[PDB]
């Protein structure tokens, strides 16, 4: 069963930055590899097929190349619309095996969040329950932190994250962090915080509300 | 061209499941057809194949002997069954077509179907809304939202005033509550000039509990 061995296994690059990726065979394949890319949640798209084929409705960006049991994908002029995870796959021999593949994060300039902080509803309080949201929106780079203050109390292990994979337009992410409480303990307190650090804030940013 | 897999969700450790693939525009007679499958945060592993004219099929270790592919030319549709199921096989599941006769490319994959190997019971989500802050800066941009809450397994769809907006949304990744129970959000930023005259529903589709919520987020 052939090995295809992939080259980084991620990779920063910036707009209209050549970036290559490489994939080496262990046994011979001859051009018999193909060059997928998939992206958030959606299936593979075929790139590239016999190595330096570029598939119908591939921008020409794209482009493949085979220096013996060697293969390299290229994109001359990287896109943001280019963020994706894209394998290498041999077919030569069964079973047709697949690289580990190789995540291309775009590289943009230092963005600051934009905060938002979400009080429970009405009608999740009147099922013995409290979700209290913190949005942080359109920040690079990914690397965050977000605390909860309630009545300038710190929080621990009563909170939970979850990172958008980055936009295809700008680049950005965005994190959602999700303080939860039964209504009996949300009542016992008034002042909802979440205190935010990025590289784009010379200050953390806190919002909040009062329950009321 | 389509393929469209049907016939996955949740299953027990040891249960059965029969992966449908439907072809369109092409007769599965003239290629190969694949079944390639993708584990939580982990990488395509290939699993099986078969020429639908003979119905000579080849299978990977991981699979021999437990999973078999299959093919009715006259519905133009390939099948997995799956038996003795694991944690392991628990993955999103491909169905996927060789070109012609002499370019061996993956030319055209289906969406996928989520295969989940627990026996824990499925769970329908409750939606809550995430409404616009009344400070609203002064008129600038507000954010707005639906929170949804314990469902089981994965995966739910989100849309908003039904396919109508869709620039500023962010569909979060889900995330695990101890509780073994599932909860996202889905947010969209609007110029805060417009709470009141427009009106934002989010569609919540979980089909593993077929739910339909369109939930109205209201300004408050």
């Amino acid at each position: 069963d052939i090995q295809m061995t992939q080259s980084p296994s991620s990779l920063s690059a910036s707009v209209g930055d050549r970036v290559t990726i490489t994939c080496r065979a262990s046994q011979d394949v001859n051009t018999a590899v193909a060059w997928y890319q998939q992206k958030p949640g959606k299936a593979p798209k075929l790139l590239i097929y016999s190595a330096s084929f570029l598939y119908s409705g591939v921008p020409s960006r794209f482009s493949g190349s085979r220096s013996g049991t060697d293969f390299t994908l290229t994109i001359s002029s990287l896109q943001p619309e280019d963020f994706a995870t894209y394998y290498c796959q041999q077919h030569y021999t069964t079973p047709p095996t697949f690289g580990q593949g190789t995540k291309v994060e775009i590289k943009r300039t230092v963005a600051a969040p934009s905060v938002f902080i979400f009080p429970p509803s009405d009608e999740q309080l009147k099922s013995g329950t409290a979700s209290v949201v913190c949005l942080l929106n359109n920040f690079y780079p990914r690397e965050a932190k977000v605390q909860w203050k309630v009545d300038n109390a710190l929080q621990s292990g009563n909170s939970q994250e979850s990172v958008t994979e980055q936009d295809s337009k700008d680049s950005t992410y965005s994190l959602s962090s999700t303080l939860t409480l039964s209504k009996a303990d949300y009542e016992k307190h008034k002042v909802y915080a979440c205190e935010v650090t990025h590289q784009g804030l010379c200050s953390p940013v806190t919002k909040c509300f009062n329950r009321g | 061209v389509q393929l469209v897999e049907s016939g996955g969700g949740l299953v027990q450790p040891g249960g059965s499941l029969r992966l449908s693939c439907a072809a369109s525009g092409f007769n599965i007679k003239d290629t190969y057809i694949h079944w390639v499958r993708q584990a939580p945060g982990k990488g395509l592993e290939w699993v099986a194949r078969i020429y639908p004219t003979n119905g000579y099929t080849r299978y990977a270790d991981s699979v021999k002997g437990r999973f078999t592919i299959s093919a009715d030319t006259s519905k133009n549709t390939a099948y997995l069954q799956m038996n003795s199921l694991r944690a392991e096989d628990t993955a999103v599941y491909y169905c996927s077509r060789w070109g012609g006769d002499g370019f061996y490319a993956m030319d055209y994959w289906g969406q996928g179907t989520l295969v989940t190997v627990s026996s824990a019971s499925t769970k329908g989500p409750s939606v809550f809304p995430l409404a616009p802050s009344s400070k609203s800066t002064s008129g600038g941009t507000a954010a707005l939202g639906c929170l949804v809450k314990d469902y089981f397994p994965e995966p739910v769809t989100v849309s908003w005033n039904s396919g109508a907006l869709t620039s500023g949304v962010h569909t979060f990744p889900a995330v695990l509550q101890s509780s073994g129970l599932y909860s996202l959000s889905s947010v969209v930023t609007v110029p805060s000039s417009s709470l009141g005259t427009q009106t934002y529903i989010c569609n919540v589709n979980h089909k593993p509990s077929n739910t339909k919520v369109d939930k109205k987020v209201e300004p408050k």
